[PDB]
């Protein structure tokens, strides 16, 4: 049993995976077997998922996450996101559990019964964290793997039937993306857009030819990337930037995935392009602005003339101006202006709804569309029963984007808790304070006083 | 040295009064911009329309507020999540009547007082302590967020971010209560328990070791003498305290490792709060505490209430009269 | 000399698991009956005879649900003796009539009392200061301000708070209708001192955690820790600058810090306490009558304080029909307040 | 109380005749209510049109008379505006309409009946809770 | 309005710097013990 | 330590498991047949779901008068048939 105890490897029993830090070989099944888990719950659960689906409701009244991920890349749905077949769900789902078993086999083998330490083994797949080069080197051919991969999402929507978008011409539908967007301006562009309202950072990304783009200029840039780190080693100046330990560099992964985690919190909460809400369901915002469209729609068949009706507190009841002085629905419905969702958007003329053409053009489909998303609106409760807090038992719903946005969000926030806690510690493990305050050398003793 | 190197070494400088440090830097004028802001608003700001429905409401003390019912306002449901800086108004009455001075001061504090989470980490490095204050610090600075960034995110308007006031607080829980049903949320719950049990476990602490204090001292004087700043020896008698705890209850129940207890002393309010935090931050994107409204049904399909469902009646109550002249469709769908 | 009275102080008084005591006859069988009482009221009891609610496992109630709920009203602040003249010996009769709330109630003040008197007694014999029992006098001012003096200033039992989980949401909730409780400085004061002692024991525990000496090899550092060692075993001098650097002010006597761990919450409950006491009368921190006097006069005035009143009378018309079914209110649709649509 | 016989005996057509729906109906009926139905109309409201409810009283005055099963059963075939004036299949759930609401695709007509005797059953058990909104609950 | 701007941003930038430059001159050293971290 | 045998002893004996693989599942049964044979409505006066209202009545059964409580309750229990 070596390293296996507190008195050998200085570590209790509750930070037990910290003997690990130096011994490459129990480490590196750690992490196999780790990524068999994440392989095996994806496998697991479509194909749950899929036991648990009936076809003509809608995705997001079944309390699918996993489903939605795959129509959304063009898989098993048709027009409007009806599903079509749901064979290509049941295929994703059994190749990632059978994959997870021979991941699980690799990380066991490794774990238990490979070479505890791979340095004697061997000098490629063995590695001291404090050799800069190396490490740089194995960041490259992962930078690399993941440049692949997102070129597999571009082979996907280009190359091999295309993806679901919720904007085609017509109704949503899966559409091959022959013109990805190339031109930098437009796709660094989103990366300097403001994140406040109206902007919205990379979350406003809302065309597909743009997402794909996208992917082409990031799998060129991590491929790029991963040939640079592979060729070269830490210049001077990350030298005395960075802490250079294990711990260290879990912490800025930490970091790193917290980041992603707010953001892609974010993502499901507002975005309906990536996330269509045919799969998830309509977006907060979508939800408000339906209601004011839903009874708009109700009022003007009774007579209403929507553009001149003045609400109680003066402000149109249907239709107001937002600051700069675009026509939106009244109501508290006034903060979500700028939603933007293929229901609405044929009633929006250049300065914003268009009266003639709400009075005239309004369609069928989009009263339909209206009332169901007013009426799946992503609130309800941990019980899973749908709609406002004071709302009676009937309803069994809660909105996938909810689950998504706030799993994410606690999971993005106890990150930046753990960023914290091993950056912390990294750096005073590395000036060789982590275990406490040396007795006999207490630095403060060695400071002049305050006052 | 040359200037830099000189004012590198002032910055990171262990015997500056007040640690200054590169957080510092960030954190010094955004809490002075946002401390200012925050006293001449509080003082002098005319009425704000919060609701975005041109109905002001006065928080300042020269506009008829006292220090209960004062408050700076949040910015109106125009703009949304919309940046509002300064320079967007075409002048400060405009600023002031949308809100303006919220937005300023809640993005000054919170870019602030994540630098005072830094600066803690920061000192603690310097002085070679061991790092984690700071991790204890984020449990209140993550509430912070919840309230003025993430609940106002996830609703989609900065007029529905806590207010800068006492009864603006209140207003803000009672408006969650109706919305959420907070308090039958385990996440508000255990940071209850967090609470609850961190001032029990504090005034348990304080109790036991002052039972403690070992004699150094006369009748006519303070105890406090006893302790002199810096003693190497301790001043109270763990042994004796664990002795009369594990009495109380039993042996087991009662810590005898100082370093254990002092942790658990850490751990319990700052998970607690951690939940509260993640609470609120959750509830920003309506998934609610649990709703078990009508769940008792008789024989014959009489709902039979329960305590849940009277809760249900107060928060309907809340919900009908909130922002009165705001709603004009039948939801409150944020 | 050695009789029958030092004989059971011997016996009381064995270093046993448990330890027992002349306290202990007192707090063992009242707190016991009282914890007991609530098990088998949350498992088994109704109360639809004194509230109309369902309150057990065994109608249906979940955890949070369930409560042992308080007497009708019409029982005034009868003592509900199980051979009293409401029940007369019938113990199904006294269930139905929310017997067990009295009986929780009054066996947990008695074991209260036993369990601050255990504190005193240990004290006593294990030679330190009493400070845990005067501690405790907190938790004693809150029970007996909200469970005994509250309902006692009230019509009957039925205000008190029902011991449940749900059933204490729903009297935080008549506080903030009814009584403006969040407005009273008392409470205030309360929050303050809670809040304030959660802080401390956050920040005492981080302090001392993150100011160890290193007295060990161990990356992990609790074993370097001995009950008998004689020295600090964080370095107060060092916690000391830290804080004076990051806050401008830290401790530097120990004694007065674990002294102020007592104070703040201790001092925080008993305000709120007091507080309560004033809201056995309905003596509210209600209104501020400046702002009455001008909002009355003056319709554009609005601040966050005449909001929460708003608030308030929702809550009170649209909750009081079924949380007082006694008073048989009928509110018709018209005459219940709302705002727009809603 | 209890769910009786009488309490499940409802009006089948116009003419005086009724159905006794047994307790499996109820059951069934409570479910399809909630599966193709309680998104818009729980509690026997109608949240895309308050004005129009499920009490029984309404449906009696509606055209053609909807306070039966055969109306009832009508309407999730070919829904009307409350005078019978215009046919709203294409923004009301129908069989008619299966084609873009999906979920009336796997309705059959006990299921229909089903239905159907749920909106009537419901308010004889809930009373003025039954349509009643938020002032009931 | 334009002139605030214009100040602020600067006032920004400038903090910003100093932040970011401040931590990257040599602050692993800055601490009581082992200062070769590099 | 304070004189008892150490409650892991105890648990890890084969004796003890001797004892309470009985004695538990014995308490356990007796509870779920205090429950399952209707007792637990009898002794503590708990409506079954179906006494909660006569047939019709859709008023509560609240006690209004406090010397004559125990009377009014059975006048309510005599009502339900
Ligand atoms: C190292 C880091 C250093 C940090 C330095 C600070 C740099 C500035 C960043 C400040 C923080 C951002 C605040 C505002 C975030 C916000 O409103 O974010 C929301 C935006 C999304 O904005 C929305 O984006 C929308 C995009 O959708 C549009 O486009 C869509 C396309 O399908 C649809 O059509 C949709 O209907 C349409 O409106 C619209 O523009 C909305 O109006 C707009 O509000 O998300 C985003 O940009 C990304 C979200 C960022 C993360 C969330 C913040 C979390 C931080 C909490 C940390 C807790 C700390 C604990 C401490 C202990
Ligand atoms: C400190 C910490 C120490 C540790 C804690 C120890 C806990 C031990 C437990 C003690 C339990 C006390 C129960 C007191 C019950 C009570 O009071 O019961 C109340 C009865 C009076 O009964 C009430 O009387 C009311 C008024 O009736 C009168 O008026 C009516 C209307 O006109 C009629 O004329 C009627 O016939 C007439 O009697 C109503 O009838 C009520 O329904 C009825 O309950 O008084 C009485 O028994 C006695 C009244 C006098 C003595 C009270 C001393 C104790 C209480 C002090 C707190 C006071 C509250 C002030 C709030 C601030
Ligand atoms: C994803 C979670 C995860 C993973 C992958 C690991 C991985 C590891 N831990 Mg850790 N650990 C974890 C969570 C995890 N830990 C948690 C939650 C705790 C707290 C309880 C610990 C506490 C802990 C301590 C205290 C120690 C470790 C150690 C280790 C390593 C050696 C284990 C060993 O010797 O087993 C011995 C056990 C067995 C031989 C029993 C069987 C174990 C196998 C793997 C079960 C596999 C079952 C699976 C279904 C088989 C499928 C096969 C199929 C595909 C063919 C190993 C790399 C040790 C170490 O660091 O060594 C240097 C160590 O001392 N861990
Ligand atoms: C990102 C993570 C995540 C998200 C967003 C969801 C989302 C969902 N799941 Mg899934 N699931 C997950 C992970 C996730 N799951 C994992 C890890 C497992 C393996 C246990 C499952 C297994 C699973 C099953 C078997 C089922 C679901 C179902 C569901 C739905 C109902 C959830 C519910 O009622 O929770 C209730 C809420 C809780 C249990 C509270 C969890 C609180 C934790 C303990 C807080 C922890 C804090 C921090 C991490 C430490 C919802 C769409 C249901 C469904 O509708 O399927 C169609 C269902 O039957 N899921
Ligand atoms: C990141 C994952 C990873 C890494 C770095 C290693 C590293 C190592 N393994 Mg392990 N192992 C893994 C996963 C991994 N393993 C998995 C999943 C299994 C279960 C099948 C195993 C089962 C395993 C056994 C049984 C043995 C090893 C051994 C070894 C050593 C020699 C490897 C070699 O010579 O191959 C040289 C290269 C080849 C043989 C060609 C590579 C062929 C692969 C299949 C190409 C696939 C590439 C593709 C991009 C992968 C995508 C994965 C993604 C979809 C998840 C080396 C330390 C040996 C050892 O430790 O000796 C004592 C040993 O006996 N490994
Ligand atoms: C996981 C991916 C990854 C990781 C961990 C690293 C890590 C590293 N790279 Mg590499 N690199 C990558 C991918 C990555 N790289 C890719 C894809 C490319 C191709 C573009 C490169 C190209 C590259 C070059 C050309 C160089 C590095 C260098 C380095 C080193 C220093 C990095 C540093 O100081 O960052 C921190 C960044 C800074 C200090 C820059 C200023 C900080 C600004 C103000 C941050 C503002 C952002 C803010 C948080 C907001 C987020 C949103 C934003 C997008 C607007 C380090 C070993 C350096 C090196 O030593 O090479 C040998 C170096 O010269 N890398
Ligand atoms: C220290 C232990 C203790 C304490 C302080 C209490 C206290 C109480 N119990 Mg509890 N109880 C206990 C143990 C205790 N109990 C035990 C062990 C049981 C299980 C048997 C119970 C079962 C029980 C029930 C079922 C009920 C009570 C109730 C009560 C309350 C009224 C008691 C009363 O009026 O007594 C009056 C008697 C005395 C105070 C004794 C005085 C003795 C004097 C000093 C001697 C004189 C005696 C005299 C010679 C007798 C001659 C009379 C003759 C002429 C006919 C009170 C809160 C009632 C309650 O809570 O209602 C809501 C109630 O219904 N208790
Ligand atoms: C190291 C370690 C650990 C961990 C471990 C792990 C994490 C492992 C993993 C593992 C894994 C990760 C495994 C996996 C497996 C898998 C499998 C075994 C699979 C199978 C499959 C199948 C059999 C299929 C089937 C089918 C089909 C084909 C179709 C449909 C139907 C069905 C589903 C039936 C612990 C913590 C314990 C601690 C100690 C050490
Ligand atoms: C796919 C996609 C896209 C694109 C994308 C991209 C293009 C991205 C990019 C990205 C990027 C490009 C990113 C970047 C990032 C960065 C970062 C995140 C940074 C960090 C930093 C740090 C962390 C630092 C630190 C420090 C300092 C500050 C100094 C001193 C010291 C130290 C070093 C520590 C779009 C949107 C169009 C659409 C959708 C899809
Ligand atoms: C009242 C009364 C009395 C008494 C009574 C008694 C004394 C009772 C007792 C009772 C009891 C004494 C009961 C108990 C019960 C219990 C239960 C019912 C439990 C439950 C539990 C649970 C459910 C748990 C859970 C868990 C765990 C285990 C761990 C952690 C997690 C959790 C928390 C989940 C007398 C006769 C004198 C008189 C008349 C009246
Ligand atoms: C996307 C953005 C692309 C940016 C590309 C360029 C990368 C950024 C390079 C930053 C270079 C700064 O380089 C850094 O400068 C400071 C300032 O003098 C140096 O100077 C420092 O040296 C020592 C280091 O122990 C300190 O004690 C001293 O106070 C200070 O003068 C650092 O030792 C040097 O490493
Ligand atoms: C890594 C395993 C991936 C397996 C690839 C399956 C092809 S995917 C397939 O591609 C076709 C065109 O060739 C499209 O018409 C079709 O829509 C699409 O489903
Ligand atoms: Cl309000
Ligand atoms: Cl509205
Ligand atoms: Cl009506
Ligand atoms: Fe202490």
């Amino acid at each position: 049993a070596t390293n296996r105890d507190q008195e050998s490897s200085g570590f209790a029993w509750w930070a037990g995976n910290a003997r690990l830090i130096n011994l490459s070989g129990k480490l590196l099944g750690a992490h196999v077997a780790h990524a068999g888990l994440i392989v095996f719950w994806a496998g697991a659960m479509t194909l749950f998922e899929l036991a648990h689906f009936i076809p003509e409701k809608p995705m997001y009244e079944q309390g699918l996450i996993l489903i939605p991920h795959i129509a959304t890349l063009g898989w098993g749905v048709g027009p409007g996101g009806e599903v079509v077949d749901t064979f290509p769900f049941f295929v994703v789902g059994v190749v990632h559990l059978i994959s997870s078993a021979v991941l699980g086999f690799g990380g066991v083998y490794h774990a238990i019964r490979g070479p505890e330490t791979l340095e004697e083994y061997s000098s490629f797949f063995g590695y001291d964290w404090k050799d800069k080069n190396k490490m740089t080197t194995i960041l490259g051919f992962h930078l690399i793997v993941l440049g692949i991969g997102a070129l597999l999402l571009v082979a996907k929507a280009m190359f091999f039937g295309g993806l679901y978008d919720t904007w085609a011409p017509g109704g949503g539908d899966v559409r091959v993306i022959t013109n990805p967007t190339l031109d930098p301006r437009v796709i660094f562009g989103y990366l300097l857009k403001s994140p406040f309202g109206g902007e919205g950072w990379i979350v406003s990304v809302n065309n597909l030819e743009d997402v794909v783009g996208g992917h082409i200029w990031i799998g060129l840039i991590c491929i790029a990337g991963g040939i640079w780190h592979i060729l070269t080693t830490p210049f001077g100046w990350a030298r005395r930037a960075f802490i250079w330990s294990g711990e260290a560099y879990l912490s800025y992964s930490l970091g790193a995935l917290s980041m992603m985690g707010f953001i892609a919190t974010c993502f499901v909460w507002f975005n309906n392009t990536v996330y269509p809400s045919e799969f998830y369901g309509p977006t907060g915002p979508e939800a408000s602005q339906a209601q004011a469209m839903t009874f708009l729609i109700r009022d003007q068949k009774l007579g209403a003339n929507v553009g001149s009706a003045q609400g109680p507190t003066g402000l149109g009841k249907y239709l107001m101006r937002s600051p700069t002085g675009e026509i939106i629905f009244g109501g508290e419905t006034m903060r979500f202006w700028d939603f933007r969702g293929p229901w609405l958007e044929p009633l929006r003329g250049p300065n914003g709804l268009d009266l003639n053409k709400i009075k005239n053009d309004i369609q069928p489909w989009q009263e339909r569309r209206a009332a169901e998303y007013m009426t799946h609106a992503p609130l309800g409760s941990l019980n899973s029963v749908g709609g406002v807090a004071t709302e009676i038992n009937s309803v069994n719903f809660v909105s996938p984007r909810s689950w998504l946005a706030t799993s994410h969000f606690v999971l993005a926030f106890f990150f930046l808790v753990g960023h914290l806690w091993h950056a912390g510690r990294a750096r005073a493990a590395a000036a060789g304070f982590e275990k406490g305050i040396d007795r006999e050398s207490e630095p403060v003793l060695s400071m002049p006083s305050l006052d | 040295a040359n200037l830099w190197e000189r004012f590198c070494n002032w910055v990171t400088s262990t015997d500056n009064r007040l640690y200054v440090g590169w957080f510092g830097v960030i954190m010094i004028p955004t809490l002075l911009a946002a401390t200012i802001c925050f006293v001449i608003a509080f003082i002098a700001a005319p009425p704000v329309d919060i609701d975005g429905i041109r109905e002001p409401v006065s928080g300042s003390l020269l506009y008829g507020n006292n220090i209960i019912t004062g408050a700076v306002v949040p910015s109106s449901n125009a703009i949304g999540l919309h940046f509002y800086p300064i320079w967007e108004a075409a002048s400060l009455d405009e600023w002031l009547y949308n809100g303006g001075p919220y937005q300023l001061i809640i993005f000054h504090f919170l870019l602030g007082a994540s630098c005072y989470m830094g600066r803690q980490w920061e000192l603690s490095y310097r002085l070679g302590m061991r790092p984690w204050i700071c991790v204890a610090y984020s449990a209140p600075l993550a509430s912070a967020f919840a309230v003025f960034l993430i609940y106002p995110i996830g609703q989609g308007s900065f007029s529905d971010g806590m207010p800068l006031g006492i009864s603006g607080t209140f207003n803000f829980m009672i408006v969650f209560q109706a919305e959420h049903n907070i308090l039958m949320h385990p996440f508000h719950q255990l940071g209850v328990a967090g609470v609850f049990g961190g001032a029990l476990f504090c005034a348990m602490h304080g109790s036991l070791v002052t039972s403690s204090l070992i004699r150094e001292t006369t009748e006519t004087e303070s105890a406090n003498y006893g302790y002199k700043f810096g003693q190497e020896e301790e001043t109270y008698n763990i042994v004796a305290a664990h002795g009369y705890f594990g009495r109380l209850i039993f042996q087991y129940a009662s810590f005898n490792n100082s370093r254990s207890l002092h942790f658990f002393l850490a751990a319990w309010p700052v998970v607690g709060v951690w939940f509260a935090a993640l609470g609120i931050s959750t509830m920003a994107f309506n998934l609610n505490g649990f709703n078990f409204n009508h769940s008792v049904i008789d024989a014959k399909g009489n709902v039979i209430n329960t305590w849940a469902d009277i809760i249900n009646r107060a928060n309907l109550g809340m919900e009908v009269m909130h922002e009165r002249n705001a709603h004009n469709f039948p939801l409150d769908l944020a | 000399e050695r009789g029958w009275f030092d004989i059971l102080d011997d016996w009381l008084k064995r270093d046993r698991f448990v330890f027992v005591g002349w306290s202990g006859i007192l707090l063992f069988p009242c707190a016991y009956l009282a914890l007991g009482g609530w098990l088998t009221g949350t498992t088994f009891v109704t109360s639809w005879y004194t509230h109309g609610l369902a309150s057990s496992y065994l109608e249906g109630c979940n955890f949070l649900t369930v409560a042992v709920s308080t007497p009708a009203n019409s029982m005034g602040h009868s003592l509900l003796l199980l051979w009293g003249p409401e029940a007369q010996g019938d113990f199904t009769r006294w269930c139905q009539l929310g017997g067990l709330w009295t009986f929780i109630a009054l066996h947990g003040a008695f074991g209260l009392i036993g369990f601050m008197l255990r504190q005193f007694e240990i004290a006593r014999l294990v030679g330190v200061r009493p400070y845990n029992a005067i501690a405790f006098s907190a938790p004693i001012a809150v029970f007996v301000s909200v469970f005994l003096i509250y309902p006692l200033g009230q019509s009957s039992w039925f205000f008190a708070p029902s011991f449940g989980v749900a059933a204490i949401f729903r009297f935080l909730l008549f506080f903030q209708g009814f009584h403006n409780w969040t407005l009273n400085p008392f409470h205030m004061m309360g929050v303050a001192g809670v809040l304030g002692g959660a802080l401390l024991c956050a920040i005492h525990g981080a302090t001392v955690e993150n100011t160890l000496f290193q007295d060990g090899e161990g990356a992990s550092t609790f074993r370097a820790f001995n009950p008998t060692q004689a020295e600090e075993t964080y370095s107060m001098v060092t916690a000391n600058r830290f804080w004076s650097q990051i806050f401008g002010i830290a401790f530097s006597n120990k004694r007065w810090l674990h002294f102020f761990m007592l104070f703040v919450p201790v001092t925080g409950l008993w305000m709120s306490a007091i507080g309560v006491v004033g809201l056995a009368l309905n003596l509210r921190s209600y209104d501020f009558i400046s702002q009455e006097i001008r909002a009355a006069e003056d319709p554009e005035f609005e601040t966050f304080y005449t909001k929460n009143l708003l608030l308030n009378e929702g809550i009170r018309a649209w909750m009081a029909p079924q949380d007082q079914p006694h008073e048989n209110f009928v509110f018709p649709e018209e005459v219940l307040p709302r705002g727009n649509a809603l | 109380a209890e769910l009786t016989p009488e309490v499940l005996t409802v009006p089948l057509n116009s003419e005086g005749k009724t159905i006794t729906l047994t307790e499996k109906q109820y059951l069934e009926g409570k479910r399809l209510f909630q599966y193709a139905c309680a998104s818009c109309h729980v509690g026997g409201i109608t949240k895309t049109n308050p004005s129009l409810d499920l009490r029984t009283e309404t449906l009696a005055l509606a055209t053609p008379p909807r306070d039966n099963i055969e109306g009832l059963v009508d309407y999730m075939k070919n829904p009307t505006t409350y005078d019978g004036e215009q046919e709203i299949a294409e923004v009301h759930p129908s069989l008619r309409s299966a084609d873009i609401f999906p979920k009336m695709r796997n309705l059959t007509e006990k299921d229909l009946v089903a239905i159907a005797g749920h909106i009537l059953v419901e308010p004889k058990i809930l009373g003025d809770k039954w349509g009643g909104g938020k002032v009931y609950y | 309005m334009e002139t605030l701007k214009i100040t602020v941003y600067i006032v920004v930038t400038f903090f910003v710097l100093l932040f970011v430059f401040g931590f990257l001159s040599g602050d692993p050293a800055r601490n009581p013990k082992r200062k070769d971290l590099e | 330590t304070t004189g008892e045998r150490p409650f892991s002893d105890i648990i890890t004996s084969v004796r003890y498991w001797v004892i309470h693989s009985i004695t538990i599942p014995a308490l356990f049964i007796a509870g779920w047949l205090f429950v399952s044979t209707g007792l637990a409505y009898d002794v503590f006066g708990t409506p079954r779901p179906d006494s909660y209202y006569a047939q019709e009545q859709r008023s509560i059964p609240l006690v209004t008068d406090r010397f004559e409580a125990k009377q009014q309750v059975e006048t309510f229990l005599e009502q339900l048939k």
